[PDB]
């Protein structure tokens, strides 16, 4: 039977994640930009907790220099447990996505987009096996559980935006590592 | 003995196979055990359509045409493979201006994706091929592949009427699609 | 009293704030310890980024966590800032714009041209660090209004129709794929047709 190039799953896994990145995006400048002004804002990255998200409890790289020193298993399976993360939480975003004026934020089509993605990576750490030990906090830690409505709902969306950058992000560096030619 | 037309996806979410001429199909889906058609009505007679809940991306698929038990023909393949758009919608054009002489004109021809790319937003590329010609003329004129819903056509003569159509494909992936309504273009004689 | 007037990334790698003039020193924290609200920390390099700045190098620069700012005019806090530095991110323009004429109507009156650039240098697109999207915009040099195209994701893309007789100038800026960014246009590239 005929196996899926390697690159049309990277591809696919990159619309997902792009798709998901834009809507996370997008829904969350449009809710900011109404019911966020600069001083809330400011407030709640300083504040007890509240800038924390419960997907933190997955060690992730911070910046380039340290992505880059990671293999390419760990990127997917901490890019796995990210998606897994959101399976549960985003049925807390259903308000704020029916009140959404953005195409595709909804809490099913969402849902959707993330158990799609979630086969995908699945996917590619099957045929991605390339020695990194299958050993470690990464591949030895499950997904993270999640716990005035407004700043819930504020923080929830900050952080759906901020790790699905991760993913898209994540998967991109594993891209251009595997398939030669997607990126320069 | 009854075998198949063909298994096309129109927008990479879902699928459906078709075949000719008791036929059964059964389907597994080779990451023996064959589950059979899930649905064979709404894709008419002689058909078995996969929802979204059946169709992966992620995965090659397989099929038999069993035809009273036996099997009569068999395929293997994946969505990515049969994925065939929808030709383009609404095609209309403009004439930008027509030449000193008077005997050629420059038009623009536009369109509109199908419907489906709309709702696949992000999922769906699509890059299209126009084709056209002077209605009494044999070959295609053909230009190369554009990602937008516009383009120009030069050089046509307004002593002729024209026929231009237009067909998509996915980018890089699957294969073309069926062409659009023939739009026909008459260039009008101006003072 | 001195204000901030921006911090910006070019690169998603390190990143820069700057101020009015009108001492001044910055002190920033960042979310690599709980207990960050109070251990503030001054500018690491108040020069490199040019006047009334401060340059965050890589080993002082993390995305996805939050980094809180203040300036001090003779001790005294005049301005405060919180923000991430993905939140941040407005690339460089791109380089080596160029173009290649595609077609000739017959009529002699409309061209069609092949715009071309090279994006920023310091955009880490190879190793997929960054993903950068393009606006490309152009107008006859005696037009008022530029007329931009869709978001373009490759180097390169034609522009349709241009009539030969007008002179015409093009600009092209870039944009981290979903981002607040939008960076300064190119250098214009002036095309006149053959």
């Amino acid at each position: 039977f005929p196996t899926i190039p390697l690159s049309r799953l990277f591809d696919n896994a990159m619309l997902r994640a792009h798709r998901l990145h834009q809507l996370a995006f997008d829904t969350y400048q449009e809710f900011e930009e109404a019911y966020i002004p600069k001083e809330q804002k400011y407030s709640f990255l300083q504040n007890p907790q509240t800038s924390l998200c419960f997907s933190e409890s997955i060690p992730t790289p911070s910046n380039r220099e340290e992505t880059q020193q990671k293999s390419n298993l760990e990127l997917l399976r901490i890019s796995l447990l990210l998606i897994q993360s959101w399976l549960e939480p985003v049925q807390f975003l259903r308000s704020v996505f029916a009140n959404s004026l953005v195409y595709g934020a909804s809490d099913s089509n969402v849902y959707d987009l993330l158990k799609d993605l979630e086969e995908g990576i699945q996917t590619l750490m099957g045929r991605l096996e390339d020695g990194s030990p299958r050993t470690g906090q990464i591949f030895k830690q499950t997904y993270s559980k999640f716990d005035d409505a407004l700043l819930k709902n504020y923080g929830l969306l900050y952080c759906f935006r901020k790790d699905m950058d991760k993913v898209e992000t994540f998967l991109r560096i594993v891209q251009c590592r595997s398939v030669e030619g997607s990126c320069g | 003995e009854p075998k198949f037309t063909k298994c096309r996806s129109p927008e990479r979410e879902t699928f459906s196979c078709h075949w000719t001429d008791p036929i059964q199909l059964f389907y597994t889906r080779r990451n023996q055990e064959w589950k059979e058609c899930p649905d064979y009505v709404s894709a008419g007679e002689n058909s078995c359509y996969f929802n979204s809940s059946f169709t992966s991306i992620w995965i090659p698929y397989c099929i038999k045409l069993t035809s009273n038990g036996g099997t009569v023909d068999e395929k293997c393949f994946s969505v990515d493979e049969i994925v065939q758009p929808d030709p383009p919608i609404a095609l209309n054009w403009t004439l930008l201006n027509v030449s000193l002489t008077g005997i050629h004109a420059d038009i623009q021809v536009r369109w509109e994706a199908p419907r489906n790319a709309d709702i696949q937003k992000g999922w769906m590329v699509l890059e299209y091929e126009l084709q056209y010609k002077e209605v009494n003329e044999t070959k295609w004129k053909m230009m190369d592949p554009i990602l937008t819903t516009s383009v120009p056509v030069y050089s046509l003569k307004v002593d002729k009427e024209y026929e231009v159509r237009v067909r998509s494909k996915q980018r890089n992936s699957g294969n073309y699609g069926e062409f659009s309504e023939v739009l026909y273009v008459t260039l009008p004689q101006m003072s």
